[PDB]
């Protein structure tokens, strides 16, 4: 990675921490505090999932599954809510691995 | 606990704070337990049951007393580039960090998820920006009058000597020599 491509991935990775930081604040303005909650474990899944795409490639695909099923789990009955988040998450990631696949291969 | 003694649930009377380890719940209107570091809320207080606090699993954490209804996931384990400072336990996230002759490429909240080696400046070239916990060393050529004759992430570029009656004059990688 030159320094061109780690900072495009490190822009992708804090537009996710961002969104979810703006999602708990917004729990916090309308005191949905049970759902601030659930949001913070889901933010570090999310943090977790994201060490293993430098720590550990082998792992990536199970951790981000493990991410959509802690949204699924944690926010069952919010399914608008839980919907953002997964597109939210779903769509960093594959940024992520589209800038580490295209950097690999050159 | 005898009768004096008000047990979570409650409600607090008019010009109070919940105790120490409890906390305010809206949905219930109660004052309700926390759970300590180490434990989450796997249930909600209710208005007439208490807070359900169940041990995080391995890999999971809680640092704080809390009502989180799961634990907080550890950070992934630190790969072979990194050191890990803290370890992954019940009651605290694992921080993994950058080895000394390395900067932090991709920085954490707390600690690193990816470490790259600093430059070292070339003969001819001196550090410009010394290199931080996050930022790889800025080099620069040495001008005229200074030399850099080492390859080095913190020499700098440094003054000729001086002399009058120069035998080889110094240039970016040497110093001159005097006659």
């Amino acid at each position: 990675l030159n320094p061109e491509q780690v900072a495009k991935i490190g822009a992708a990775i804090d537009a996710g921490r961002k969104y979810l930081d703006a999602k708990i604040e917004e729990a916090k303005k309308t005191l949905t505090l049970r759902t601030a909650q659930a949001l913070l474990v889901i933010r570090s899944q999310y943090e977790r999932a994201v060490d293993t795409l430098f720590t550990d490639p082998s792992a990536a695909e199970k951790e981000l599954a493990a991410t959509l099923a802690t949204i699924d789990r944690l926010l069952k009955e919010h399914p608008e809510l839980a919907a953002e988040i997964k597109a939210f998450i779903r769509s960093t990631m594959a940024e992520i691995r589209a800038l580490l696949a295209a950097s690999l291969a050159a | 606990l005898p009768a004096q003694v008000a047990f979570t649930p409650y409600a607090p009377e008019p010009g109070s704070t919940c105790r120490l380890r409890e906390y305010y719940d809206q949905t219930a209107q109660m004052c309700c337990s926390k759970c300590s570091p180490g434990q989450h809320a796997k249930v909600f207080c209710t208005k007439t049951s208490d807070t359900v606090c169940d041990s995080c699993e391995d890999s999971t954490y809680t640092q704080l007393w809390n009502w989180v209804p799961e634990c907080l996931s550890c950070g992934s384990r630190c790969s072979s580039d990194q050191v890990e400072t803290q370890a992954c336990t019940r009651e605290q996230n694992r921080i993994c960090t950058c080895r000394p002759g390395w900067y932090c490429a991709l920085s954490k909240q707390e600690g690193c998820r990816l470490c790259a080696p600093l430059r070292k400046c070339r003969p001819g070239f001196g550090v410009a920006r010394p290199g931080t916990e996050t930022s790889d060393v800025v080099c620069k050529p040495c001008a005229p009058g200074t030399f850099s004759n080492t390859t080095s992430s913190t020499d700098i570029c440094r003054p000729h000597q001086i002399c009058n009656v120069v035998a080889i004059p110094g240039n970016a990688s040497m110093d001159a020599v005097c006659t």
